[PDB]
């Protein structure tokens, strides 16, 4: 929109081309982690944790 | 003599068995009566010395280095320049024949067809000058509506005697002009209507000057024309309607790639008409084998076209298809089922776009779709548009409108009008410095200036802090 | 953006019952333009209105004909009477009570 | 802001007032691009 480049241009900050779409955990919902399984397809290379 | 029924693959049956299958040579003398059809066009066509000039007009044109012969010829019965030949051939004979100015004439006529329709000509040319001869047959007719509206319902004349006198000069003004002094009812009411009546027996014999041959044997001409047409169409509904039932069941060996029956059973019997415009006789050879191929090829370009509701190319889908076929041999050949990379080898192909085919194969879902236990809430309930924005977003930039404009109020007119002429604010498109100096008349480096020591002063804390406030980074 | 063809995730696409049926309508009746065009004999032609006929009257109503045309799945087509007629429709369910 | 709502058949004509186009091909859409 306007008047964000305008905002942005006085500060100068990076219009980053990603968004964040990060799973969290469900608002009220507070547990403890117990199990992190990744699975992959075979033609991508595995990261660390996997 | 039945009750009734909707079900228009019922109809279509009922309709269809009506006929007899065929009876072999019955086929070939129904193919005899086609070729009388294109037999009797052809002749009609030859038998035109217009429809001669033009097809040479255009045979030099194409030699001309224009078009390959084909666009001329679909060859003779013969390497080329034997059409080169016949043409000398007919040309020799055209200017022989336009040497009768009624001596061989008509002789002359059969000669220059006997010459020229012996091996061939080609459709689209063939389509072109009969809709050439349809014009003639336009200018005909509309002669022809032309002097009854003007002779016999608008100041009755007697139909009869006014054809009849037609009949025999048809071009003159006599036939029509010494009928005006005929003291009849309409004789001393055409006096109104002679000089339109007179503009179209101009015409009429710019027609006979456009023709050559008599305007009465430039409809006939066109008369054999119609009559060979008839000739063909008729007996052409004998071999569809019989084959019907062989597209029928084609049609039925595919019912079930998203494409309903009668589209399946129309779309071979379009391929079935193709098939018997082109179907050949002398081949001594069975028609069914003909007409197959060409069935099978409409019917499968059919369910390639518009089976899925997202159209994907006559490859893709024979590239799916493929990867069916070799998926369906090798979960055997193999055991439990191939994995995309795994048919790396058993087709050839880069082992991604394998991943892509995957990919565009599935077929969209109905958004009324019962989801699961059978409550009514279908997909059409879950599928959330994407595309508005939250309230929370409208407030957020709305006030940020509010906290600009109220900043930019805390600064000078120039300023202010610099910074809503480069940024767009509250205005049409942003202005460019280019566009600055030009509605300023000023220095563009000193307006950079300008707007870096707005910015400057923007920087200000207490001034602008509430703005980076607005930076929710 | 009333019969629409949302996007699914990983490729997959939601269409409604409407697009189905305008274009099952739409093929059908190139289709008869593309017979008129060859001036097929009048079994074909007379086939090919009687198929454009249930057609249009499938996307009116798809009921009133025995058979309402199902959707690829082996249920039939909710078709336009049917986003307005009844406990499901429009009128009962979206214009008196709302989420 | 209207008082009423009225309803009748729509003419050819009407229908051709309605249409900001005529639709004449079965595509929808792309199945590369999604345009």
């Amino acid at each position: 929109t306007p008047e964000e480049k305008l905002l942005r241009a006085i500060f100068g900050e990076k219009a980053s081309d990603v968004k964040d779409s990060s799973l969290r955990v469900p608002n009220g919902v507070s547990g403890t982690v117990i199990d992190v399984q990744v699975f992959t397809r075979d033609g991508v290379e595995k990261d660390k944790r996997a | 003599e039945i009750g009734r029924t909707t079900d228009p693959v019922r109809m279509y049956m009922r309709e269809m068995g009506t006929v007899e299958l065929l009876t072999r040579e019955g086929e070939i003398d129904i193919a005899k009566r086609i070729e009388d059809g294109i037999n009797q066009v052809q002749c009609s066509v030859a038998e035109y010395p217009e429809a001669i000039t033009y097809l040479l007009e255009q045979y030099d044109r194409v030699e001309a280095e224009e078009a390959r012969l084909s666009d001329l010829i679909t060859g003779f019965v013969d390497d080329p320049e034997l059409a080169r030949e016949k043409f000398a051939e007919l040309r020799a004979q055209y200017v022989v024949t336009r040497d009768t100015i009624h001596a061989t004439a008509q002789e002359e006529i059969l000669k220059l067809s006997e010459v020229f329709k012996q091996f061939r000509l080609v459709p689209k040319q063939f389509d072109y000058l009969v809709n050439s001869m349809r014009v003639m047959m336009d200018r005909v007719r509309t002669q022809e509506r032309l002097i009854m509206k003007l002779c016999v319902e608008q100041c009755k004349m007697p139909k009869k005697n006014f054809i009849t006198l037609f009949t025999g000069n048809e071009t003159s003004d006599t036939w029509f002009n010494a009928a005006i002094a005929m003291n009849k009812p309409w004789s001393e009411k055409l006096h109104d209507v002679s000089e339109e009546v007179h503009r179209a027996l101009q015409k009429l014999q710019q027609i006979e000057e456009e023709t050559g041959l008599t305007i009465e044997q430039v409809k006939d001409i066109n008369r054999r024309m119609s009559i060979g047409e008839a000739k063909a169409r008729r007996a052409k509904k004998e071999m569809v309607e019989a084959n019907l039932r062989l597209v029928i069941s084609i049609a039925k060996k595919y019912t079930n790639r998203g494409l309903q029956f009668l589209d399946l059973i129309q779309e071979g019997n379009i391929g079935l008409m193709k098939a018997v415009d082109k179907f050949e006789y002398r081949r001594g050879y069975k028609f069914s084998t003909y007409a197959t191929w060409w069935i099978r090829q409409a019917i499968t370009r059919s369910i390639a076209d518009q089976a899925r509701t997202i159209r994907i190319p006559v490859h893709m889908i024979e590239t799916i298809n493929k990867l069916n076929r070799i998926s369906r041999q090798m979960l055997q050949e193999m055991g439990r089922e191939p994995t995309p990379e795994e048919l790396a080898e058993r087709m050839l192909m880069p082992e991604d776009k394998i991943r892509k085919v995957l990919k565009i194969a599935k077929e969209p879902i109905s958004m009324e779709t019962p989801i699961g236990d059978d409550e009514d809430s279908h997909l059409g309930d879950f599928i959330e548009d994407t595309t508005l924005e939250l309230p929370l977003d409208s407030a957020t930039t709305e006030s940020l409108r509010a906290a600009t404009h109220d900043v930019l109020a805390g600064l000078t007119a120039r300023e202010a009008k610099v910074l809503r002429m480069r940024f767009g604010i509250d205005m049409n498109t942003d202005y460019t410095l280019e566009e600055v100096g030009k509605q300023f008349d000023v220095t563009r480096e000193r307006i950079r200036q300008i707007e870096a020591k707005a910015l400057r002063k923007l920087r200000h804390p207490s001034r602008s802090e509430v703005l980076r406030s607005f930076l929710d980074d | 953006d009333l019969r629409p063809l949302v996007p699914l995730d990983g490729g997959r696409f939601a269409t409604s019952d409407l697009n189905d049926l305008y274009r099952r309508v739409i093929n059908r009746n190139n289709r008869l333009k593309r017979l008129l065009d060859l001036a097929a004999p009048d079994i074909i032609v007379r086939n090919e209105k009687r198929m454009l006929q249930e057609a249009v009257d499938a996307l009116l109503d798809n009921g009133r004909r025995g058979r309402a045309i199902t959707g690829s799945n082996k249920r039939p087509l909710k078709s336009l009477a049917d986003m307005i007629k009844g406990k499901q429709g429009r009128f009962r369910q979206n214009l008196l009570g709302k989420r | 802001e209207f008082d009423a709502i009225k309803i009748a058949l729509a003419s050819p004509d009407m229908i051709r007032s309605w249409s900001f186009g005529e639709v004449k091909k079965p595509e929808t859409i792309n199945y590369r691009t999604f345009k």
